[PDB]
């Protein structure tokens, strides 16, 4: 079956001009149009443009004619985006789509996994984990972390039954906080922007 | 090729050939011809109605285009009036105040990128302007010259083919005059490219042929009358 | 032109909903350039309804669309518990796709939330911190009052929550000093 | 030197529409033709069609106009075949061929290693292994298996010298049986198309 | 048009063989669109003879061909042991590949098959199975009869065998029950 | 990173390679420039990622062909009926967005192909008052690219390697010093490694 | 046409140097088809100066060029120790890449060579060999002389060294028989 | 098509039609025509 995958989530500062990629397989990639869809948190979807992998006949939206360019590597069937003059208005989700055998060239047949690009200026502040009469369950608390994509696991993911994770809560000071409990233990937290894994025991 | 043949070109001569070189957009190759109208013709490069030559143009997307944007090629979009044939305009004035923003900059750039398919790719144009006339020929084809004979052979003086005799002339041809023309719009004298002598071009001998013959039922012998020609000719 | 869609709609389990969306243009060659997309909160969008005259492969037959002038309607029969997601209309007649304001489909049904208390660890107390966490879950409505008893007691909390198991949850983090935490608490919960 | 390799042999049921591919390397797989051939062993060979990976150019045999299509990917230099409504008359050997710098465009230069495809509705019955004056030599017996391709090894391939494998014998009831002996020990039989591995010791 | 070739051929070692194949077409450009391929039993085909006016690289010089009207001939002088394989003629004048009927070159030459016995294991006896195997190999001719004697004796066997060491092999499985086995000797018959 | 240069004879059709990164191999020109020992750079030709409109130098029209790989973005070169004067440091260069299409924006690493016919004689190592420094001696070896290390590269500071001296018999000799110990010598053309302790 | 370049130049630390470049052709379209390349000895070349009317990216501002007819010049200021490298001018007006004759940039400055002697090892004496090695290094000037005393004494030597520590090095390997070596040596080094 | 129309061709008769076949270079397609000159049109194949 046809499959599609994107690159990992990235968090940069305004003015770095980050680059994202997308790789597909299982079909003739050079014969299907491919594009990207912008999704801002709390608003509708936005379309930037598409590109044909054979010849890059890029057709950008009138609202995205001078904000971002779309490119694709025909030698490896991998698309590449390039944002020029990154600003605070680029903290939106980017979903990619392809043509497919469902509709016309403009109809979006399938979708990708999505890549989150969050604009921030906290210089990627490091996270911190803190553990927690009623015994019965145990949990851990992660505080003082600015980046949003932070996940919490238990014993490197060896225990799955009775494990639950609640959404993060953003404080007024500008820091998030989430709670993860496990039904009864070392709680492991992985920070993607910093590639640092913190281990804590209740 | 206007006025000349694309293949029958190595057997002629020219006075001064000028090769106009410029690169225009792919879809914009429509006004490169005598008597055309449009923005490119009336603003950047205009051809006269009496143009003679080959308008050579080919695709150059692999050379004059870059993915990051090849902005080294500009084009004049605004102008006070229409451009005359064979005229150049390099002024960077704004077509108001000293700077633009309200009047705009008439020097825009092409978006030459390999992403854009046919129509927006750069095309190199080489306008081989030819001027074949009575002027002295300075450039000819690879054809070799033959021995000169005088007093009824075929001649070829700077591509001017014909048939006639050559005789020592007593004319007063000027140094810048190469060909002569009589009342009948024919070439009566020509200057040799090698030697500076002048030779008259006179057609060979001819005349009417009047046959004098009796009735067929009487005899078969006929007579020939070369009217206008003496017996000694 | 811009597509118009209601921001929030109200439904029920087993009922039907007719999502409306206007502002669809047309060009030479046809006027059925209308498609719909569904995107669950926290998941990638999925093509559910395109070319309403036909139906896609794998999509259940309970989804259908229709056309009436410049107004399209998306009919969904049998609203289940896992149908709570956003829907968007798309118009691609002028070779430029556009999306509406988003329609958040909500369903109603028959619903005593669980109240638990967890004291902070010694690592926070040694750092002159005291985070009192009161966990509230097992409640159907998307709103709940979170407070504490000292007289009723910075503090932040999130009212909505993701649909992880077709339920809603809540959490709050009362950040105080260890002296005030040891000077006394009881979590005050109020349900609609 | 130029290299060419096909995909592994597989056995599918009528209606699965497998996607046996062909991997090419060692040269520019854009300017050389590539094709496939398949036919019942009792009828010889039959040409299917060829495709030019450089641009849009496909030529199919009149006997394979709508029975099978041929595609190729110039990016990863990997061809991809596709069948539709597989029937019982598709149990044939699939060999690939390329243009080669020896002859013309239609001349077949090189060949692959082969890919056996057998159509059957026996639900891919798993094989069974049973062991056997001389002591000296040992051997094992594999019976009760419908698919023909069966690999037999001794000590996971640790013994190579003195090892011999005899062809399978088709019984009157519709089952095959082959004998594998070793000159002298665990005889390991792993059916790759079905991922069924059975171990037995003499 | 369809190519025609004999179903089976034979030739002793050292002698020449001329495989015939008709059905050659002709178009504007030439009529030498004739090539040959060698496909060993159970192996991948190899390009041996194409454009008979020339010879490929690495192919021995003992292979040659000639054109005569619409009929071609593949001359292979000095047949060896490794020459036992299938040969196919190819016609590609109409921008299409057409294969012949195939000719299996069964070589002949100078050749007592070994007789061995292998009793079944206890796992088969416990499952009411008494499959006795009589292995016979090391015979040059492609004909061998395997049976058992009680009375002339289910039993299945395969006469042909794949060529891996220029020799043939055979095997049989006397699929009987232990109740009948307890209530026998392998029969060997060869030319 | 580039592949090593194996000692080959004229007429074996050797091959060199180079690995680049930081661009898209879609519409950027790329070529190869060699450099013989004792002379400057010599441009041979370039190749396009799409239609290979290769334009070779007039002195390299029928001497070298470009066989770069596009699927892996790794350049390659093919030769046929080589000569002894083909020994040169081949540099891989690309167009780049800095200049025009013919301008070379970036360059590769470069590999010096060695051509000889001395049967690749094996090397030999021999040991040597300052103690304080030690050293080792390598003699009786024809190939030039021979490297000497100390304790498999465990010591890097205070280590120096002197260039080889051409002997009258065609061989070479190299000397090395280390600040103070086993000295390791690796011979690439012969794949022979000899260890010695002072 | 062939580009002519000086074989060797002599600069100085803190001063400037001008590398000449003649034989540059021109075609219809411009005459600024001049580019310079920086290639360190034994390292990878790097683009340094191209389109002298502009300034490349990453290249320090102490590098510039000029044009005067068919002769170009490369103005380099602030000569340092790491600036010792090869430079070549290129001309690509007629779509053909040509290079100069090679330039070697040398700088002057404030400079005692290290003279060490090592006797032959036992493994050499067992093989009927006696190699006397006299190592010379740590000398800035390019003047050195190797000689031994027996009455004055095959022997080969190499004056230039490899660019690894910005210092020159020379060595000589005197090969003699052990019988003549044991019957008697000293190394004589002449330096400025 | 000289003298004949490409579309109005299936409604005519011919005495003897000869289908020539030869492969030339890409830049030589402008030379295979009546009255043209060049290397091919003078040495290899010429049309009256």
């Amino acid at each position: 079956q046809m499959q599609l995958v994107q690159s990992g989530a990235e968090v940069k500062k305004p003015g770095e001009s980050l680059k994202i990629s997308c790789k597909g397989s299982g079909y003739t990639f050079s014969y299907y149009w491919i594009g990207w869809v912008r999704q801002m948190p709390g608003k509708g979807l936005e379309w930037m443009g598409i590109i044909y992998p054979g010849d890059s006949d890029t057709r950008y939206s009138p609202s995205f004619q001078g904000q971002v360019t779309i490119s694709a590597d025909k030698s490896i069937s991998t698309a590449y985006l390039h944002w020029s003059s990154l600003k605070a208005s680029d903290t939106a989700m980017y979903y990619c789509a392809r043509q497919g055998d469902l509709g016309d060239w403009i109809l979006l047949g399938y979708w990708g996994q999505g890549t989150l690009v969050t604009v921030s200026s906290a210089s990627t502040k490091g996270p911190s984990v803190f553990p927690l009469k009623s015994t019965a369950a145990l949990g851990c608390l992660v505080k003082d972390y600015f980046p949003e994509p932070v996940t919490v696991s238990w014993n490197s993911g060896a225990l799955t039954s009775g494990v639950h994770t609640f959404p993060a809560v953003l404080q007024s000071s500008g820091l998030y906080s989430l709670s993860s409990v496990v039904t009864v233990y070392i709680c492991n937290v992985n920070h993607k922007p910093s590639n640092t894994k913190v281990d804590k025991k209740v | 090729c206007y006025g000349v043949s694309p293949t029958k070109l190595n057997d002629l001569c020219f006075t001064n050939v000028y090769a106009d070189s410029f690169v225009i957009r792919g879809n914009e190759v429509s006004q490169i011809a005598p008597g055309q109208t449009g923005n490119i013709a009336d603003y950047n490069y205009k051809l006269p109605d009496d143009f003679t030559g080959c308008v050579i143009a080919w695709n150059s997307n692999k050379l004059d285009s870059k993915p990051s944007g090849n902005y080294n090629y500009l084009y004049r979009l605004f102008r006070k009036s229409k451009l005359k044939p064979f005229e150049r305009d390099i002024s960077t004035e704004i077509y108001c105040n000293g700077v633009a923003g309200p009047c705009y900059s008439p020097l825009q750039s092409y978006g030459f990128r390999p992403t854009y398919g046919v129509g927006h790719q750069p095309y190199r144009v080489v306008v081989l302007s030819f001027e074949l006339l009575h002027a002295p020929a300075t450039v000819c084809g690879p054809k070799k010259s033959t021995n000169l004979v005088k007093n009824c052979v075929n001649f070829n003086f700077n591509g001017l083919t014909g048939t006639g005799v050559l005789t020592e002339s007593n004319k007063k041809f000027l140094p810048f005059q190469q060909f002569g023309r009589d009342i009948a719009d024919t070439t009566d004298a020509v200057r040799d490219p090698q030697t500076l002598e002048i030779l008259d071009i006179t057609p060979c001998s001819f005349g009417g042929v009047s046959v004098i013959t009796p009735g067929t039922n009487t005899s078969n012998q006929v007579a020939v009358l070369y009217q206008g020609v003496n017996c000694t000719e | 032109s811009a597509l118009t869609q209601p921001r929030s709609v109200s439904g029920s389990l087993g009922q039907s909903v007719t999502i409306s969306c206007t502002g669809i243009s047309s060009d030479v060659g046809g006027d059925n350039y209308v498609s719909w997309y569904q995107q669950h909160p926290g998941k990638a969008p999925k093509l559910m309804i395109y070319d309403v005259s036909k139906r896609p492969s794998g999509v259940p037959d309970r989804f259908s669309g229709s056309k009436s002038g410049n107004t399209a309607s998306l009919t969904i029969s049998g609203l289940q518990a896992d149908d709570e997601a956003d829907y968007y209309c798309c118009s691609y007649a002028l070779s430029r796709v556009v999306f509406g304001g988003g329609t958040m489909l909500t369903v109603l049904g028959q619903p005593a939330p669980s109240v638990t208390l967890f004291p902070p660890s010694s690592e926070e107390l040694q750092a002159n911190k005291a985070t009192l966490v009161c966990l509230i879950s097992d409640f159907y409505p998307g709103a709940v009052t979170v407070a504490w008893k000292a007289s009723p007691v910075g503090v932040e909390t999130t009212t909505p929550s993701k649909q992880s198991n077709n339920k809603y949850a809540a959490s709050s983090y009362l950040s105080l000093t260890p002296e005030q935490w040891k000077s006394h608490y009881s979590c005050q919960v109020t349900h609609e």
